[PDB]
RNA sequence: UAAUCUUAUACUUAAUUCUUAAGUAAUAUAUAAUAUAUAUAUAUAUUAUAUAUUAUAAGAGA
RNA sequence: UGCUGACAUGAGUAACGAAAAAAAGGUAUAAACCUUUUCACCUAAAACAUAAGGUUUAACUAUAAAAGUACGGCCCCUAAUUAAAUUGAAUAUAAAUAUAUUUAAGAUGGGAUAAUCUAUAUUAAUAUUUAUCUUAAAAUAUAUAAUUAUAUUAUAUAUUAUAUAUUUAUAUAAUAUAAACUAAUAAAGAUCAGGAAAAUUAAUGUAUACCGUAAUGUAGACCGACUCAGGUAUGUAAGUAGAGAAUAUGAAGGUGAAUUAGAUAAUUAAAGGGAAGGAACUCGGCAAAGAUAGCUCAUAAGUUAGUCAAUAAAGAGUAAUAAGAACAAAGUUGUACAACUGUUUACUAAAAACACCGCACUUUGCAGAAACGAUAAGUUUAAGUAUAAGGUGUGAACUCUGCUCCAUGCUUAAUAUAUAAAUAAAAUUAUUUAACGAUAAUUUAAUUAAAUUUAGGUAAAUAGCAGCCUUAUUAUGAGGGUUAUAAUGUAGCGAAAUUCCUUGGCCU
RNA sequence: UAUAUUAAUAAUGUUAUGAAUAAUUAUUAAUAAUAAUAAACUAAGUGAACUGAAACAUCUAAGUAACUUAAGGAUAAGAAAUCAACAGAGAUAUUAUGAGUAUUGGUGAGAGAAAAUAAUAAAGGUCUAAUAAGUAUUAUGUGAAAAAAAUGUAAGAAAAUAGGAUAACAAAUUCUAAGACUAAAUACUAUUAAUAAGUAUAGUAAGUACCGUAAGGGAA
């Protein structure tokens, strides 16, 4: 039911069954869920999410206090209910929540100073060095030793400023 | 109708131009806009067209192109204006009075080729040139095809006048119920002439 | 009129509508390509 | 009518390009205060606070 | 009427598939293969070049030769169209997948240079189809700058003699058959209103890729079971003669056949002639025969005014007055049906049937009707807008289209009106607990539609348009009375393609 | 142009005008990509008709054929909101008795369990959840021939002092839904070995020849 993958259907699904006349004649019919396009508000994303959802999930969202709480329910039932689209959104909500709660500092400049020294060293021996390779090589280095340049400070990437 | 090579026509959908704007003392004050307001060829919003004027190329929305009375010799007449509701009643060539937004495009005059309807093709080939293929009557069909078909000799099968796919073709209104025109004052005269 | 001459040859049409790529580049074409292969046929397509 | 529905189109730190973030530039909206001009109200200017950098325009509308 | 294999009978019978051949020699081996000569057939082809196709069948393994300048493909560009391709979330959808936008592919098409032979790369800057009419003028013939008649209306390159940069190019002046035909601008008539896509300079540079190339290709070399009288695209297609690519011959070329040789019975097919009759034949002039110009004149009635009739029939002018190739050329009239040109049952019906231009009704106001969409997005309608589009019937035009909406529908107005679903609340009942309670059906409670009903309109919607008696002295009934219906057959036509009785009565 | 691009170098030529500079030859560092990859078994979606009923529509055929989708050597199921009856058993899968049994059907054609006892089976129980709500339940439309579990629309609780199970109620009994992993006995393919009151028209060719445009059919 690939139409469900594009929205939050809450596990809802199509049912194929029979229709019955007073003569008990049987003819096939389909039961389609009540799908409604609604634009809800996300507090952490600070923008209006707009996807097709069924009426039942919309009511469930109202009782759970917004889309953000709907997409962040631990109980397995919710995970199954949330389709591909819900999973990706959950990632957004959760990652953004972590970013706000966990700032990076509770190196970019250092690598900027280090780059000209290394490129000159590589050019001296006849080789070259581009920024993308510089990042790739020095991605995993925790501490850059002071071979050249001057550490005219006591930062240590801790307690910035006074 | 009367457009000829040499005449001058202008459009006033943006509004009154600068030339008249600086001539307001001698242009708007004497209200000699009527000289150009009701002129053959130029296009005005229905708001500025006086009541009773014969107009064509009538739109529906202010930001839309003309859609009505574009065919040969067709014309429409402006009936009433409702500034409060931003709608104007425009008598339309079918005879149906329809609401239209006040600031809707409208060109004054009838459309050219009045005598188009009096033309007559002389042979079947002529039609073929314009892209009209033959039409086979239902009576000549077979029963599997058009319902009227079948029966020995000439017979209509005591079947109502129906389209091939099973829709009455004699006085049956197709647009019925909820899916109807929300804007119309009076229906077009069904008997027409 | 006389019949029997229904097959009028043309390499372009014969290859375009019955060729290997004419079947390898479609779901239905691939299905019959693999059906012939499973049966062991030597000449999969034109 | 922010129910629905249709139509058209800058600097700086922290993680070459991308992203977050305190500050300020400029635009838009809303509130409070001050000053001016007309019949408590309308219009304009300044100061301050809050938000934005999918929208705008047209149409139907419970 | 069993399956497979082998072998019989029909039977050494039918047949060997449009047809011209003969002698000599290769070869004291030839009707069938090769060569020479004679004869003949095809010749706007059975010839010469090609396209597609194909077991290379070819003049063959030692085999089909390309920088380009008329050499095509390849390559650039696109049409119709195609695409498991591209666009927290392009749209839609049980899957399959569909839709819209991009991108890519796709010739049956477009692509500068060139015999005085030409140079495609890199870098940098900035055109539907269709005709050449009339006047004019020059020049020519009879007549006297006047008049009659006449080839020509524009280009296509050689020679002679002069002027320019200096025997290479241009220019000038004079000379030079007729009929067809070719590509380029010119000019201009009609509506049926006539494809898409990919720059110039300046410098530098070019060592010329791959594939096609034979022969057959109106056929023994492809599609047809066959070395099949069938089907198959393009350009030349000598002359003589003609309006002509008709018809006659045939220069050159090719060719004369997997059947031959004798008499040609009865009989069969395709042809030629036929006395005296001339449709008596026959369902029926089926078949066959019939041509007194092919050019120039002339050409009636009717009529929608259109030499439609009409190529009018008969007739005339040109040598023919007994005839001497082939082709073109085959009368007049009345009636029924249909306006006409056209379409149809590949392979028994080509028509009176379909279509048609014309007439008429009706739906749709564009966010539309109609159609398609396991079903939607969406597409055609249409880049159109009531003089447009869809459906229906009739079917050019002259004279006309009378009557009635009873029935089936359509359409307008009426809460006149029942009923399904959906709900609360509240009364009796039943089962059970001892009790409150729990569970069940029942009935009351205001809040409904479409539908149905009533009254209209709609027949160029589907449809219908009766019956008895007797009155002007002998006939009939102009007329009078009768039942019910919505109406009661009007104009016209009438033994109709409509009439069994019927070969209806009368006339030609 | 991966015999490639960028950068550097030694030289040549070489422009530019000693140095530079690219072009070339030759070295070194960096910059990059190759999908034919089976069939059967399993699970899921959709889902016929012929036929039987001596007609036919409920019913059957049958959730079968067929199409589509996804994964593994297997997959599915699995440690009770299970059965049973006042006494008790203790996950799952397959086979036998139970049993053609209860049950069901235009009460036609027909369809048809469970408990319990046996056999194969493996160490066969064990936490991975902060103990599960638009969930149970109700109304309604569907939904394995008896036996429910699911599902469209909408309404919608409780905390072990609670909740599920039976037309209903009272007692009693039993279990804990909305969180999970799980060998082996099983299916299919291939290989080795053993046994053939099996095969020489089920004894190796060939999916070839040939037929059809194609899917496809198919010899001696
Ligand atoms: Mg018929
Ligand atoms: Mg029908
Ligand atoms: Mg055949
Ligand atoms: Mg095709
Ligand atoms: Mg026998
Ligand atoms: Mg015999
Ligand atoms: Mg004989
Ligand atoms: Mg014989
Ligand atoms: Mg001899
Ligand atoms: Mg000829
Ligand atoms: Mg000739
Ligand atoms: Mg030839
Ligand atoms: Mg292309
Ligand atoms: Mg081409
Ligand atoms: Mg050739
Ligand atoms: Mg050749
Ligand atoms: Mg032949
Ligand atoms: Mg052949
Ligand atoms: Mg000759
Ligand atoms: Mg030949
Ligand atoms: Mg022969
Ligand atoms: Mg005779
Ligand atoms: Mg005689
Ligand atoms: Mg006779
Ligand atoms: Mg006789
Ligand atoms: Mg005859
Ligand atoms: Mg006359
Ligand atoms: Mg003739
Ligand atoms: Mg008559
Ligand atoms: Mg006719
Ligand atoms: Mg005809
Ligand atoms: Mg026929
Ligand atoms: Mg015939
Ligand atoms: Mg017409
Ligand atoms: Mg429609
Ligand atoms: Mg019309
Ligand atoms: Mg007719
Ligand atoms: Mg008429
Ligand atoms: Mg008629
Ligand atoms: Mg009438
Ligand atoms: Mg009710
Ligand atoms: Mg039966
Ligand atoms: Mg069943
Ligand atoms: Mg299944
Ligand atoms: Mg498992
Ligand atoms: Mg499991
Ligand atoms: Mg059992
Ligand atoms: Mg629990
Ligand atoms: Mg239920
Ligand atoms: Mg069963
Ligand atoms: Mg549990
Ligand atoms: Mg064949």
């Amino acid at each position: 039911f690939k139409q469900s993958n594009k929205g939050l259907y809450g596990g809802s699904f199509v049912q194929f069954g029979n229709n019955i006349s007073e003569s008990k004649a049987k003819t096939r019919k389909k039961w389609l869920p009540n799908v409604v396009k609604k634009g809800l508000w996300s507090e952490t994303l600070n923008r209006k999410i707009s996807i097709k959802m069924t009426a039942k999930v919309l009511k469930t969202i109202s009782k759970e206090g917004g889309i953000d709480n709907y997409l962040t329910k631990e109980k397995s039932a919710r995970i199954k209910e949330l389709g591909p689209t819900g999973w990706k959104l959950r990632y957004r909500v959760l990652k953004r929540k972590d970013e706000i709660e966990n700032p990076p500092h509770k190196r970019r400049r250092l690598m900027s100073f280090l780059y000209p020294l290394e490129k000159l060293e590589y050019r001296s021996v006849g080789k070259d060095l581009n920024y993308k390779k510089f990042v790739e090589l020095f991605a995993d280095v925790p501490v850059k030793d002071i071979l050249a340049r001057l550490e005219d400070h006591k930062f240590d990437l801790s307690t910035i400023t006074v | 109708d009367g457009l000829r090579p040499g005449d001058v026509v202008e459009s006033f959908r943006r509004g009154i131009p600068q030339t008249l704007l600086n001539e307001m003392g001698g242009k708007v004050d004497p209200a000699i806009l009527s000289v150009k307001t009701t002129q053959r060829g130029n296009c005005l919003p229905i708001s500025m067209i006086p009541i009773g004027t014969i107009i064509h190329n009538v739109g529906i929305t202010p930001v839309g192109p003309g859609k009505f009375c574009r065919s040969a010799g067709t014309y429409a007449r402006v009936l009433a204006k409702l500034p409060e509701k931003k709608k104007a009643i425009v008598r339309l060539q079918s005879g149906e009075h329809r609401y239209v937004s006040l600031e809707a495009v409208a060109t004054i005059g009838v459309v050219s080729n009045i005598d188009h309807q009096n033309r007559s093709l002389g042979k079947a080939g002529r039609s073929r040139w314009l892209g009209i293929r033959p039409t086979v009557r239902g009576v000549a069909m077979n029963k599997c095809d058009h319902p009227h078909g079948g029966g020995r000799g000439k017979s209509k099968s005591n079947k109502l006048s129906m389209s091939p796919w099973g829709q009455l073709a004699k006085g049956y209104k197709t647009r019925r119920g909820k899916n109807q025109n929300r804007m119309k004052v009076k229906d077009r005269p069904r008997g027409k002439d | 009129k006389s019949r029997g001459n229904t097959y009028q040859p043309s390499t372009l049409k014969r290859k375009r509508t019955f060729g290997f790529l004419a079947r390898a580049k479609s779901k239905q074409g691939s299905k019959i390509l693999k059906r012939r292969k499973l049966k062991g046929r030597w000449f999969l397509s034109h």
